[PDB]
């Protein structure tokens, strides 16, 4: 990651376990007999300007897009995972620091939160610096961390969901950045010593359990903590040597098949 | 660092590198500046003096009234002066003896020239192949297979040479070696055959060590390196004995029946006994006579400089002292267990610390430790005269050591210790102006708390001492989590830092406060437990309302308190408050949270959930599942915004509101 | 005499840290080297402060409070060696040599190793070592050649003879 | 063997580590605890320490730090640079 | 599955197999530290254990190990080689009392004399009843220059 | 190890390092002390190494002036080796013959003639 | 050698007469042992400081041995204090946390007060539904 | 006293990362002793510290020193090695 453990708190991606039908319709937008932001534009329309505009629209979506196919390619399906700085909080509270309702529509323009990331992500860095092609190191040791603000902030959602305006926006971005850095871990700093013991504490919580009262049972046997043992030693004789092998299908989905 | 006899001198510059060699007779011998003539010294001289070999020359002193020439004074400071004992009687090793047999093969008696030829040259070549200190292994596959030499060195013949001569071919000349070697108890023996006209085999036929030692020491130096040895650390020639050390009595032990009396170790004892059966040997030199019979007491040394080494080399000794009994050797100090290795050097035991049983107190903060004066009273802490303390630290003298708000010793300029106590007790001594002082502790004042077994990196965190009465350690009940121990009569330990560069560290780094989320889990370690926490369950319910009365009352606990009455949630006939109204006031300004639990709908729909704004609750009810370790937790999301405090607050607020309602609501079963 | 760099680390406290430091550095360099002398290099004559006075540094001590500043100076020093010959300024004669003595460093010549054309005169009005009309008593600057050299206890001590040729009275 | 790093192009990060504050703030400690140069107008302390803090808080305090890095180079960084 | 399939393939198969150790059920999971016990053990090839002693290597001196125990023998041995320990080691350093490179311990501090010096603001006489004289450095003399010549 | 006289032998350091002349070395101890009463209250204890040096200095004062020491270097040049040189401007006087047996490690370093046209100049300077 | 005494507290026997309020690191017996003003030790035992009270009877006997044997017995009355243990018949280790004076506890309603109060959390996870029906 | 610095606790500060701490409760708060290393074979002098006489009787050292913090623990070692014919040269910084 790069973070230090003790700053995180899991988090959740809006934007995987997505139905493709419904994805196009949170983040998507176009002039094809729609133009409905244009009822929150205000105040201030444009209207729609010269190009450019409607160039950036679908331009954002490119990126969010090829994030919505990888992931997947990568994760299973989990959605659940431990991010540094609770995005889906800075916005609440943050909705309570400025407040504005839907009766007032966005003083903001889809070409400043679009800006807005690019400026205050590309001051998220932990591997410093450039030094060209280390910036390479870095670019994807907060890849993860990414894909979230181009989902939490994407141009449709700061406007149709939970309306902001200049001053909040430029104040989110503002706690995001600074909870950042302070969430880069060390140097220091003895990272195997403090994980080390954590890992200790894990494996005393399950031996009494996978022992506890507790029986009695069958198939799948294997045991915990008196295995911690076995992996530890590398030992040939691990007791249950066991083993999972899939299958396709076919074959097999079936049964008799299988 | 603290002072040690300003000895300034030499600057100082912290070791840096940690070079092992091993020692050598030649050196052994400079390095000793004593002799050790008298073996069955114990100033055995027939009256109470010493003299000459043992005790004085010189050595390193062992009482007050004693300057050991060459430094001092004593009893520490002067560290033991090694000496060397002589010998003119070709001795054994044990550990390092192991090694010198596994070699028999590297060099070939006696013209000592490595066994290998050039060679061969994939066999020498692949020994070198591998790092120094494991070629070894190449060594003693050679030795298995050889056991004859051949022509004379790689003389040319033809000879020339540019870039040549090769001329070569093999290993040198001689003819060897030609017998192998096996281990049979504390003897080596070996067979020599070749042949079909007369050898030997498996049955006797010894060797010695002086004639091994005289053959490394023909070594060619190329050679000496061409093995994993040292020709300036390691030298084969020093595998043995020759000037056997004496390291000096601080390395021994003593002792005194007061009066009449006065045995020693023990031990030692032995290094007496050693020189008792070599000045035995060595006069006889001069023969000759019985001779044969002479080489039967020689036997002793070898097995006596070993006893004092390795008791049990498992051979079958005995090394019987007193009553049978093992012989306290070195190497049984060295890893005991029950002595250093586990014990000396590892967990060593410590000053300025103390412990006792601990209790619940549920009015103090949560980064708070109550100490007991009568410990408070004991400590320190020692502390430099500022500029700033010279009034302020005065009056603590001017006190005393047996009140509190007191201190003990004086450290001034030379070093020099003015005890409180029967010592001073007076003298106005003013109060240098650069000088140290020893004080009581006070008012955090920090210092660190464990629990045996420390196995969470907040095991060990630090608090504020000040500084109850009782003997007993009164600490914070929502910090008994991270101490996995009730109060079923444990014990705690507290270390005191001195100097004021570690009163930093456990300050700006441990601390109850800053430790109050272990990333062990990216998740709290503490949080409401126990009364407190049935308590908020039980008064967090929008059955329960509160009277005018108090609401005021218990507003004096926040215990930062704006100071302005909270707006009542009701004005109909009574005016009443809400359990949930006034305690969402010790929660902070601006925290959301939305927990949405199993079944809840736009409705209430039964103060099922819970939900937080502008740092007030206005949904549901508040349990473990939010004022608890939870993922998402109400602990875990003010921390961590806005870092420990009002956070570190948060826990005494609440812990402390809630008490003071329970204590007036009841509850038992 | 040699004009040569050396190195000396002072050890300066707290007490003195000051906006001034520099100066102070400089105070108890000259303080502490100046008048030493040791057997590698010798007589520390004098540093030759100003301009040719580095100050590099330096890295506060732990457990201590005091900080390290290394400190590279040129300074005027007088190492003697065997074989050197020297001009000296006699100063006793007994008959037991003649006890020279050249800048800060003290050249026995022992009676052995003076020409015997030297007779010793103790009656003569000041005990001297004439001839051999040459007449050296304790006024008269002689020149020897080192024959050997010592140093114990950072001091240096060596002894010249008398018994080459262009060696003696000047 | 060390090699020291350009005061121009530092590599390291430019904030404060949790670490280092609590090795400064222990070494001033020291160093005023032992008589020593006070940088910022006294408000009144006991606390060799607690002044200290007052001071870093106004980044007024000297003291530096070399971070010695793996190749064996180092940087030097300013009480007042860190964040 | 080292010998039939990745060296990195088998890290992943450790990671997952101590997750299955420590998590059914409700077990205090981080990431982090899962993925650095992990690198340890496929960090240099064959699996390194960790048997009661710690990885069975040995590239970082004696001192060090001495640590791990049980001492002895390490030292009888490795003292007849001179194996030179450049002491970078954490139980070889808490051995010997030079102050370890424990993070806050992995840096040193010095003086920003600079400060001192040009520290905010903020003559030249000398006769003010010092015998001696001076005026401030500028009397008529230099110095160098000869030194040189 | 190190302990002989040569024929320029010795310490590496040392032998690399140029002697420092006589009348010009205590010109620059002046100068130093100059620089130094540069503000000074009064005293400046001179030690004992001091007295014994001033009395030595000014009892071999080869060049009592600013000018002869420039006028010295003038005629020198040639290093050769900073010992000898040194030696040659701290003895004085006179024949070829005479140098070689003062400074035998001169042997084949340098003629005759030479050494006679420097002599006559410091005679007359 | 021995100070801080004080053997004031011997009687002409060189032992104590109880029963003499004994503190501190006070001494109760005395020994001496031969080797100008030569010679006499001290062997005898003095009192730990961690205990205190009077003394309450010494025994003086003889041994064989075939000399002297004395023997000393000190009582120190203990009250209970915050931190002392206490448990019922059923496992309830539990330790004082304090020591509320007669007014401030529950005075109910017959009205007596109680004597100890432990805490209804060392009840539902231990189940030891005895320590309830006793 | 005194009390007790488990293995197991000094695990611990490692993790928070108290290099100052650890040091003080293990080489100051307990076995505060120095000793004074000859530069080119590192071990005990016949130092003094107070007439500045050191001197050695080996490496025939006079002007070369250097001195080291050890604990009395780590000093019986080192001695303790002595017998065992084997020599912890403590070779300092550049004064090896």
């Amino acid at each position: 990651d790069g973070l230090d453990a003790t700053l995180v708190e899991y988090q959740v991606f809006d934007s995987l376990r997505l139905s493709t039908k419904q994805f196009e319709k949170k983040y998507r937008i176009d002039l094809m007999e729609d133009r409905s932001l244009s009822l929150y534009m205000e105040n201030s329309i444009e209207n729609d300007s010269s190009v450019q505009d409607l160039l950036d629209e679908e331009y954002t979506q490119l990126v969010a897009d090829r994030e919505l196919l990888c992931k997947f390619i990568f994760p299973k399906g989990d959605a659940r995972w431990p991010l540094p700085v609770n995005v889906q909080r800075i916005i609440q509270n943050a909705l309570q620091i400025f407040h504005l309702e839907a009766k007032k529509p966005t003083d903001l323009l889809p070409s400043d939160i679009i800006n807005g990331l690019n400026e205050l992500i590309a001051k998220l860095t932990i591997f410093r610096g450039s030094d060209r092609i280390t910036r390479d190191v870095q670019n994807n040791a907060t890849l993860l961390f990414q894909i979230l603000l181009r989902s939490k902030f994407a141009v449709k959602r700061v406007i149709m969901e939970y309306r902001l305006n200049k001053v909040a926006f430029e104040w989110i971005m503002g706690e995001v950045e600074a909870r950042f850095q302070q969430a880069v871990v060390s140097p220091g700093e003895m990272v195997g010593t403090l994980a080390a013991q954590s890992i200790g504490e894990p494996a005393t919580q399950m031996t009494l359990n996978t022992f506890h009262y507790a029986g009695v049972s069958s198939k799948n046997v294997t045991l915990g903590v008196p295995r911690l043992k076995e992996i530890l030693n590398v030992a040939k004789n691990i007791k249950t040597p066991s083993l999972t092998i899939y299958l396709m299908p076919w074959i097999a989905a079936n049964m008799d098949l299988a | 660092s603290g002072i040690q006899f300003s000895p300034s001198s030499v600057p100082l510059r912290r070791v840096e590198e940690v070079q092992f060699g091993i020692l050598s007779p030649e050196e052994i011998r400079s390095m000793s500046v004593a002799k050790i003539e008298f073996p069955e010294t114990m100033d055995e001289s027939g009256q109470r003096p010493r003299v000459g070999g043992l005790l004085d020359p010189r050595l390193g002193t062992i009482d007050r009234q004693f300057k050991c020439q060459t430094c001092g004074e004593t009893m520490a400071d002067c560290p033991g002066h090694f000496g060397h004992i002589e010998l003119a009687k070709p001795v054994f090793h044990i550990g390092f003896l192991s090694k010198i047999k596994k070699i028999l093969e590297c060099v070939c008696w006696n013209c000592g020239k490595l066994k290998i030829d050039s060679s061969n040259p994939k066999f020498n070549d692949t020994q070198r192949y591998r790092d120094p200190k494991n070629r070894l292994n190449a060594v003693w596959n050679v030795c298995k297979t050889k056991m004859v030499c051949d022509t004379g060195l790689s003389a040319g013949s033809d000879n020339f040479d540019l870039s040549n001569p090769s001329a070569n071919m093999g290993h040198g000349g001689c003819g060897a070696a030609q017998p192998t070697i096996r281990k049979d108890g504390l003897r080596l023996w070996g067979s020599w055959k070749r042949g079909k006209d007369e050898s030997d085999l498996p049955e006797k036929r010894l060797l010695s060590p002086l004639e091994v030692h005289t053959i490394f020491t023909h070594i060619s130096s190329e050679d000496l390196a061409h093995l994993g040895l040292n020709e300036q650390y390691a030298r084969p020639d020093w595998m043995i004995i020759t000037v056997l050390p004496v390291p000096p009595p601080s390395v021994r032990p003593s002792i005194s029946v007061d009066g009449t009396s006065r045995g020693e170790d023990d031990l030692t004892h032995k290094l007496s006994d050693i020189i008792k059966a070599n000045a035995n040997v060595r006069r006889c030199e001069q023969e000759g006579a019985p001779a044969h019979i002479v080489s039967e007491y020689e036997q002793l040394l070898q097995f006596h400089v070993a006893t004092y080494m390795d008791n049990e080399i498992a051979g079958q000794p005995q090394a019987l002292q007193k009553s049978g009994r093992p012989l306290k050797s070195i190497r049984a100090r060295l890893k005991g267990k029950e002595g250093r290795l586990r014990g000396n050097l590892m967990g060593k035991r410590v000053d300025f610390s103390a412990r006792t049983v601990i209790t619940g107190d549920p009015n103090l903060s949560l980064d708070e430790l109550g100490v007991p004066r009568s410990i408070a009273k004991t400590l320190t802490y020692p502390e430099t005269v500022t500029p700033y303390n010279i009034y302020q630290l005065q009056e603590l003298v001017r006190n005393g050591p047996d009140e509190h708000p007191g201190a003990k010793y004086i450290i001034r300029d030379t070093g020099e210790r003015i005890d409180l106590r029967y010592h001073k007790r007076a003298g106005d001594i003013p109060l240098r102006y650069g000088w140290r002082v020893e004080r009581h502790i006070r008012d955090g004042d920090v210092v660190i708390f464990n629990r045996q077994p420390s196995l969470h990196k907040m095991s060990m965190m630090g608090h504020r001492i000040r500084v109850m009465p009782y003997s007993t350690f009164r600490l914070n009940l929502s910090v008994t989590s991270p101490y996995n121990a009730d109060f079923d009569g444990d014990e705690m330990n507290m270390h005191v830092p001195q100097s004021e560069e570690t009163r930093a560290e456990i300050q700006e780094i441990t601390m109850v406060p800053k430790q109050i989320v272990s990333p062990q889990s990216n998740k709290p370690v503490m949080g409401i437990v126990q009364d407190t926490l049935a308590g908020v369950r039980k008064f967090s319910l929008r059955d329960n309302f509160l009277t005018r009365n108090a609401v005021m009352n218990i507003m004096l606990w926040v215990p930062d308190w704006d100071g302005i009455l909270p707006p009542p949630v009701i004005l109909k006939p009574k005016v009443l408050w809400t359990g949930k109204q006034i305690l969402s006031l010790i929660i902070p300004k601006g925290i959301n949270l939305i927990r949405d639990d199993d079944k809840q709908s736009l409705s209430n729909p039964t103060d099922s959930g819970m939900l937080i704004e502008n740092g007030e609750i206005i949904y549901g009810v508040v349990d473990k599942k939010t004022v608890g370790a939870s993922q998402g937790g109400l602990v875990h999301t003010i921390w961590k915004e806005k870092g420990p405090e009002i956070c570190k607050g948060f826990f005494n607020g609440i812990q402390r509101v809630v008490n003071y309602w329970l204590l007036h609501n009841g509850f038992s079963i | 005499f040699f004009l040569k760099e050396l190195s000396l680390t002072i050890s300066l406290h707290p007490s003195y840290f000051g906006p001034r430091m520099q100066d102070y550095l400089k105070a108890k360099l000259l303080a502490d080297v100046e008048g030493t002398c040791s057997g590698q290099y010798g007589y520390i004559i004098c540093v030759l402060d100003s301009n040719t006075i580095d100050i590099d540094k330096g890295r506060v001590v732990p457990g201590q409070g005091f900080a390290e500043f290394e400190v590279k100076y040129r300074a005027v020093l007088w190492r003697p060696f065997r074989g050197e010959v020297v001009d000296a300024i006699v100063t006793t004669v007994n008959k037991m040599g003649f006890f020279a003595n050249i800048g800060p460093l003290n050249v026995f010549v022992s009676s052995h190793l003076v020409p015997p054309d030297m007779k010793f005169d103790p009656t003569a009005n000041p005990p001297n070592y004439s001839g051999e009309d040459q007449v050296i008593e304790k006024g008269s600057n002689v020149r020897l050649k080192i024959v050997g050299t010592r140093t114990d206890a950072t001091e240096i001590f060596a002894i010249a003879t008398m018994k080459e040729d262009y060696l003696g009275v000047l | 063997s060390g090699k020291a790093v350009a005061k121009e192009d530092r590599t390291t990060t430019p904030y404060m580590t949790k670490y280092e504050r609590a090795r400064i703030l222990g070494t001033r400690a020291l160093q005023i605890s032992m008589n020593a140069p006070v940088l910022v107008d006294l408000e009144g302390e006991t606390d060799p320490l607690q002044i200290a803090m007052k001071e870093l808080a106004q980044k007024k305090i000297p003291l530096l730090v070399r971070r010695y890095l793996p190749d064996g180079s180092y940087e030097d960084w300013s009480v007042a640079e860190l964040i | 599955i080292l010998q039939i399939l990745g060296i990195e393939a088998t890290r992943s198969a450790l990671l997952k197999e101590l997750r299955n150790v420590i998590e059914f059920d409700g077990s205090y999971v981080n990431y982090r530290h899962l993925a650095l016990l992990c690198d340890v053990m496929t960090s240099r090839g064959h699996l390194m254990a960790i048997t009661r002693h710690g990885i069975n290597r040995a590239e970082t001196g004696a001192l060090m190990r001495c640590s791990f125990e049980e001492t002895v023998e390490i030292l009888m041995d490795a003292a007849a080689s001179g194996e030179k320990d450049d002491c970078k080691g954490i139980s070889e350093n808490i051995m010997l009392g030079q102050l370890a490179p424990m993070g806050t311990g992995a840096f040193d501090i010095y003086l920003d004399q600079d400060m001192l010096m040009n520290y905010s603001l903020g003559a030249g006489s000398g006769m003010g009843t010092s015998q001696l004289p001076e005026g401030a450095g500028t009397p008529y003399e230099r110095s160098p220059m000869v030194d040189s010549g | 190890f190190e302990e002989d006289a040569a024929q320029l032998k010795l310490g590496p350091e040392f032998e690399n390092e140029d002697m420092l002349t006589v009348s010009e070395a205590k010109i620059l101890i002046e100068t130093v002390l100059a620089q130094r009463a540069r503000e000074t209250n009064g005293e400046i204890p001179m030690t004992d190494v001091m007295k014994k040096t001033v009395a030595y200095f000014n009892v071999f004062a080869r060049f009592k002036t600013a000018e002869a020491t420039y006028a010295c270097e003038r005629i020198l040049g040639n290093r050769f080796h900073k010992f000898e040189r040194a030696q040659l401007g701290t003895l004085c006087c006179e024949d070829a013959e005479e140098a070689r047996t003062l400074i035998p490690s001169l042997a084949n370093k340098i003629d005759d003639q030479n050494l006679q046209g420097i002599l006559d100049e410091l005679s007359t300077l | 050698r021995m100070k801080h005494g004080t053997y004031d507290k011997l009687e002409d026997d060189g032992l104590i007469a109880p029963g003499t309020r004994v503190s501190g690191e006070d001494i109760i017996i005395g020994k001496t042992a031969p080797i100008q003003l030569h010679a006499k030790r001290d062997v005898s035992t003095p009192l730990r400081s961690t205990e205190s009270g009077i003394v309450d009877q010494v025994m003086v006997t003889t041994n064989q041995e075939g000399l002297k044997f004395v023997k000393v017995r000190m009582r120190s009355t203990r009250i209970p204090q915050i931190g002392d243990k206490f448990a019922s018949r059923h496992g309830q280790k539990g330790t004082i946390g304090m020591t509320y004076r007669h007014e401030d506890m529950p005075f109910s309603a017959q009205g007596i007060v109680p004597d100890i109060i432990i805490n209804p959390h060392a009840i539902p996870s231990r189940m030891t539904v005895a320590h309830l029906v006793e | 006293g005194g009390l007790r610095f488990g293995e197991m606790e000094r695990d611990c500060q490692i993790s928070h990362g108290c290099s100052s701490v650890l040091r003080e409760r293990l080489f100051d708060c307990s076995d505060a002793y120095r000793v004074i290393v000859c530069d080119i074979c590192g071990l005990i002098a016949i130092a003094s510290y107070k007439k500045d006489s050191y001197e050695c009787r080996s490496c025939q050292n006079r002007t070369r020193f250097s001195q080291v913090y050890l604990p009395y623990a780590a000093k019986l070692l080192f001695q303790e090695l002595m017998s065992m014919n084997i020599a912890p040269r403590l070779f300092t910084k550049n004064h090896k």
